[PDB]
RNA sequence: UUGACCUCAAAUCAGGUAGGAGUACCCGCUGAACUUAAGCAUAUCAAUAAGCGGAGGAAAAGAAACCAACCGGGAUUGCCUUAGUAACGGCGAGUGAAGCGGCAAAAGCUCAAAUUUGAAAUCUGGUACCUUCGGUGCCCGAGUUGUAAUUUGGAGAGGG
RNA sequence: GUUCUUUGUAAAGUGCCUUCGAAGAGUCGAGUUGUUUGGGAAUGCAGCUCUAAGUGGGUGGUAAAUUCCAUCUAAAGCUAA
RNA sequence: UUGACAUUGUGAAGAGA
């Protein structure tokens, strides 16, 4: 609010906080991003390197969701199993009745390889899993099932 | 026309004066191919009095 | 100008934007009046529930194809499969969509089921005004909700057939890439006929 | 049904036949008024196709228009502005002569309603058009239920507002990705995406 | 066609019990259509050939056919919409010699 | 000699209609420069101001020559988000939408091209007569260079 | 909620066989010019020039030839919220 | 101002690589 603002502190002092020599003018240096290649060069390199020019390849009519692959890790995994059942399924450690985790229906659809998991087995229903992810699921005695 | 296409008529009378002339000119080439004998006649309005109206064409 | 270390912004306000500016102060009254506009429809519309029955439809692309969605209308196959005509299916309130053909059975089943099951819970008044007093249900879609087809079961046995699920996608995509390269080297192999 | 013959006939215009009909009539059009009454459609099939019927209260008018680039009505050729707006000569109207025709004849009969129009003839100086007007005052059209929507004041001078077949063309109204600009209506759709929407609880 | 049920691949997709819809009338807008096919063929020779159609066939039965496809693509303003006119001329060329 | 026809005229012919105002919003046309780029010409301002034609209570848009490429979706409009993104850009200053998804509201449709051909089944007016947003009978007119029914692609028609 | 009239020597719905199924041009499309667009070998718009087809046609956001695939049916029309 | 294309139809001779 205004009563907190420093411009109430400056009432009575000539020139607000703006200085006697340099004042506060309209647009010294020019409006906006003007002169980035010239008098603002030093600021565009240093804090925005790469800002000028082109790099790489264009894409016409690019629509995201051609690319949709929300990423999930063994780092979590078991979160996708509700809390209480998660206990008894960990207790089971069965190759006979083993919990099914459908990643795509869980908001996901690529499974990555970060972090350790228990020896308890998992049926991983997914699409697009990473090489190291799977192999770590084999350490738990479990499989991955590709779907769409 | 539908008759001449279906071969259900014998004598056709096509008047000389019709604007547009496209309303007709295809018939003498059509009435021959469909084997219906036809006659180009005077009196677009003469053929009409035959049929109770002011004008006729076919 | 340009100073300190700050992200570059893009603020499109050079255009007389202060001309075309919409506050919504009416969000209150555009609701209070959005309600009263619905309230007296159902009044004027009498026991009928404000909306048509709407189908169950899969929804598109690679992102939202997982879920299932209410479509526009029931299409044609399902309407006769529900035992009634299009022209009547709109008189009993139901959504008829003449486009959107049926390429999927599991949906086509559930949808025709959704129709008869609708025809069940209704009561369709006669020509006359002598009718059983008609307590009015306002909702329809929430009276006939749409579940999510259950797919799998809760637990199973590990079936490991010895495949690398990763290596599949490698070989599934490698297959996609080289088709036209392997059809052409067979195309040049059939030219070995001298 | 004789109509489809004329419809396929006319579809061969550079035919040895129609060039005669073309030349003969196009001269007859010039001798007459720029805007004049035609007591019956040159094309009975095309007018048909667009909703012309032979009942009382339908009217057909024929008109000439002046064919080609619009010149800046700028006095010396002097633009008085930046070099991009300097242009005078090679400049194209954003509407078609057909639409220019509908408007000028829609003005002559101020009591009728423009329904549609079709091309008939052209030479270097003129394109020639016949325009279908529907008398909204005439009882035959008022009591005919497949028409009398034109008696609705909504449709007053639908040619000026670009609500005819040509209008929506030039106005650009079509579904699809190519019509994004001016499908919902141009300025409407501009002003829309140029609006700042501020709610009570800001987002 | 037949969906491999895999995340990605050549035919990749989801496996669903495969129905098939009854075709739509709309889908045939080509419409052989007896009345049309006969009415146009009648008209076709009443008005005769047109100044470009004429010198188009003069090109074919004189030097070149590929030559006549050049002018065909130019005059009608497309490639695969030319050949339909070009080959059509080879039909009209059979109105003469081989009956 | 007499009678129609096409076309085209006239009347203080019988009945009507258009104009002008308003302009916040709405459909189009036409169309800037100040300005920004620390100069300036492309660019920006802006598909804006000014000028012009046409409406309604809303206008417009609309039952797809759509979107997608999915297990597909399904008239249009608007909100939310896509997104300051894809892309455009002395690739500089700057500009910049769309498909999906949630919600508001939801509504679908008709002509043209078909022989009633064992019957113009259609219609405007005039007129008396009444029960007068009109109804019947009679009569002139329209109309076969096509008025009615029937059909609109989701079909559908003829037959059986 | 009243009691009439009798609309029906009309109209609509639905089953099955076989045949047929007309669907819009100086248009679509193209070239070029201008303009416009985020639309980039060209987003729309218009001028002139060329000018289609009917298992055809349009779209599929990198131009072309070739081969397929997907999806809609232009160039006529009405409609509340 | 010059060329082209279109308005643009009907004929005849006698000449060009
Ligand atoms: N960045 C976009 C959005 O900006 C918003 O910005 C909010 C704040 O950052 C902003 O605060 C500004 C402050 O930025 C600025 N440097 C100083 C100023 N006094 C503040 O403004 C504040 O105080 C004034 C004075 O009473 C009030 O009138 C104003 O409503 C209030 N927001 O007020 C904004 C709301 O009006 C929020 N950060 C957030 O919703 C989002 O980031
Ligand atoms: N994207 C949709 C829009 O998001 C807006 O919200 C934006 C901002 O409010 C929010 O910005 C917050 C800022 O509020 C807060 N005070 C500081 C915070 N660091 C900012 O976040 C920012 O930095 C973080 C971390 O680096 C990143 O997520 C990202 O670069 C950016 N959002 O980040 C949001 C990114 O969009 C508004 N809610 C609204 O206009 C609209 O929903
Ligand atoms: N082609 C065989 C079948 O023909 C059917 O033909 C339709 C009509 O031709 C058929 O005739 C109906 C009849 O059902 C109903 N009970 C009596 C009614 N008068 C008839 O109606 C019809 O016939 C009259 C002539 O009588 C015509 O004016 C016109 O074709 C139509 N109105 O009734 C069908 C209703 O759909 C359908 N097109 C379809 O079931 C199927 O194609
Ligand atoms: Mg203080
Ligand atoms: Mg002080
Ligand atoms: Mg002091
Ligand atoms: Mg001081
Ligand atoms: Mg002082
Ligand atoms: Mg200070
Ligand atoms: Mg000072
Ligand atoms: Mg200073
Ligand atoms: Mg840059
Ligand atoms: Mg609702
Ligand atoms: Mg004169
Ligand atoms: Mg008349
Ligand atoms: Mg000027
Ligand atoms: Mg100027
Ligand atoms: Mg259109
Ligand atoms: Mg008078
Ligand atoms: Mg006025
Ligand atoms: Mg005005
Ligand atoms: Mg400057
Ligand atoms: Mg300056
Ligand atoms: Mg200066
Ligand atoms: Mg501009
Ligand atoms: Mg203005
Ligand atoms: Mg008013
Ligand atoms: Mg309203
Ligand atoms: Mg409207
Ligand atoms: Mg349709
Ligand atoms: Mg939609
Ligand atoms: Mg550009
Ligand atoms: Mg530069
Ligand atoms: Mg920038
Ligand atoms: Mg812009
Ligand atoms: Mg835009
Ligand atoms: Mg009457
Ligand atoms: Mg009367
Ligand atoms: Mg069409
Ligand atoms: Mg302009
Ligand atoms: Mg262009
Ligand atoms: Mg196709
Ligand atoms: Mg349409
Ligand atoms: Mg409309
Ligand atoms: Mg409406
Ligand atoms: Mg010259
Ligand atoms: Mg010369
Ligand atoms: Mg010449």
């Amino acid at each position: 609010p205004s009563r907190f603002t420093k411009t109430r502190k400056h009432r009575g002092h000539v020139s607000a906080g703006k200085g006697r020599i340099g004042k506060h003018r309209k647009h010294p240096g020019g409006r906006g991003m003007a002169g980035g290649q010239h008098h603002h060069r030093i600021n565009m390199d240093k804090y925005h390197p790469g800002y000028f020019g082109k790099v790489g390849m264009r894409y016409f009519h690019k629509q995201q969701a051609h690319f949709w692959k929300p990423v999930l890790n063994l780092d979590k995994l078991w979160t996708l199993i509700p809390e209480d059942k998660r206990d008894q399924y960990l207790k089971s450690a069965s190759k006979e009745t083993a919990p099914v985790i459908d990643t795509l229906a869980a908001g996901y659809g690529k499974i990555l390889g970060k972090g350790r998991i228990p020896n308890v087995p998992v049926i991983v229903k997914a699409r697009f899993v990473s090489k190291l992810a799977e192999e770590k699921i084999r350490a738990a005695g479990g499989v991955v099932e590709l779907i769409a | 026309v539908a008759l001449i296409e279906n071969k259900k008529a014998k004598l056709v009378l096509i008047a000389n004066d019709v604007d547009p002339i496209e309303l007709v000119v295809f018939l003498p080439a059509l009435c021959k191919k469909m084997g219906v004998p036809y006659a180009i006649v005077k009196g677009k309005a003469r053929l009409g009095t035959l049929v109770n109206q002011k004008t006729s064409a076919v | 100008a340009i100073s300190k270390n700050l992200p570059i912004l893009k603020n499109h306000f050079r255009k007389h934007w202060q001309e075309r500016v919409k506050v919504h102060f009416d969000q209150a009254g555009k609701k209070v009046s959005r309600r009263n506009a619905r309230a007296t429809r159902a009044a004027k519309i009498a026991p009928r529930p404000l909306d048509l029955l709407r189908p169950v439809v899969r929804a598109p692309t690679v992102k939202y194809n997982r879920k299932v969605r209410a479509g526009r209308g029931f299409t044609l196959a399902e309407v006769k499969a529900a035992g009634l005509t299009a022209a009547y299916a709109r008189t009993i309130g139901i959504a008829v969509d003449h486009r959107r053909q049926n390429r999927n059975q599991e949906i086509f089943d559930a949808n025709v089921q959704r129709l008869k099951e609708y025809q069940s819970k209704i009561i369709v008044f006669p020509r006359n005004g002598k009718a059983p007093e008609a307590e009015q249900v306002l909702s329809a879609a929430a009276t006939f909700p749409i579940a999510q087809p259950a797919t799998d079961v809760e637990a199973r046995a590990v079936q490991d057939n010895g495949e690398s699920a990763f290596r599949t996608l490698r070989l599934a995509r490698s297959e996609k890439k080289f088709r036209g390269i392997r059809e052409k080297r067979a195309r040049e192999k059939a030219e070995a006929e001298a | 049904g004789a109509y489809k013959y004329l419809e396929e006939l006319q579809r061969k215009k550079q035919s040895d036949v129609l060039r005669f009909l073309q030349r003969v009539r196009v001269w007859e059009y010039r001798q007459k008024n720029v805007i004049h009454r035609a007591a019956r459609p040159t094309r009975p099939d095309k007018a048909r196709r667009l909703g012309y019927k032979a009942k009382q209260g339908f009217v057909i008018y024929r008109v000439r228009v002046r064919r080609g680039n619009r010149k800046r009505p700028v006095p010396k050729g002097a633009t008085y502005g930046k070099p991009t707006n300097q242009g005078v000569n090679e400049l194209k109207y954003q509407r078609s002569l057909r639409a220019t025709a509908e408007e000028r004849v829609g003005r002559r009969a101020a009591n009728l309603r423009v329904l549609n129009s079709y091309w008939v003839n052209q030479d270097s100086t003129y394109k020639y058009f016949e325009v279908i007007l529907v008398d909204p005052q005439h009882k035959a059209i008022r009591r005919d239920a497949r028409y009398n929507w034109i008696c609705d004041p909504v449709h007053k001078h639908r040619e000026a507002r670009g609500l005819t077949a040509t209008g929506k063309k030039s106005r650009g109204i079509n579904k699809g990705h190519k019509f994004n600009n001016t499908k919902a209506g141009r300025r409407k759709t501009w002003k829309r995406q140029n609006t700042l929407s501020l709610w009570r609880y800001r987002k | 066609t037949v969906k491999t049920g895999i995340a990605i691949g050549l035919n990749k997709g989801k496996k669903v019990t495969s129905m098939t819809p009854a075709p739509k009338i709309s889908y045939k807008k080509g419409a052989a259509s007896n009345r049309t096919k006969f009415v146009r063929s009648l008209v076709r020779e009443i008005a005769g050939l047109s100044p470009y159609e004429r010198r188009l066939i003069d090109l074919i039965r004189n030097s070149g056919e590929k030559r006549a496809r050049k002018v065909a693509k130019k005059r009608l303003g497309s490639f695969t919409r030319a050949k339909a006119k070009v080959e059509e001329m080879n039909n009209i060329i059979a109105a003469s010699r081989r009956h």
